[PDB]
């Protein structure tokens, strides 16, 4: 398994699941259609913002 | 100006081409779904009206 980790914005949260496109889907990062699993997003505005 | 649901408007588009483009690029899109199509594939199709 393995790792990787990115903060984005609130809109662009349903882009990273693999089979949608858009400007951060298709030029930051992407995902196969035969992705195995799952992502896992938590807000980060105390820490982050 | 959009009218009510209960008098919901209806515009004619024809004899043009429309790029989806220029459409997407909208930020605040939340609900976005198609049964017909697929979004990514509304750039390279012909419809009669």
């Amino acid at each position: 398994v393995y790792a990787d980790s990115f903060v984005i914005r609130g809109d662009e949260v349903r882009q990273i699941a693999p089979g949608q496109t858009g400007n951060i889907a298709d030029y930051n990062y992407k995902l196969p259609d035969d992705f195995t699993g799952c992502v896992i997003a938590w807000n980060s505005n105390k820490l982050d913002s | 100006r959009f009218a009510s649901v209960y008098a919901w408007n209806r515009k004619r588009i024809s004899n043009c081409v429309a790029d989806y483009s220029v459409l997407y690029n909208l930020a605040p899109f939340f609900t976005f779904k198609c049964y017909g199509v697929s979004p990514t594939k509304l750039n390279d199709l012909c419809f009669t009206n």
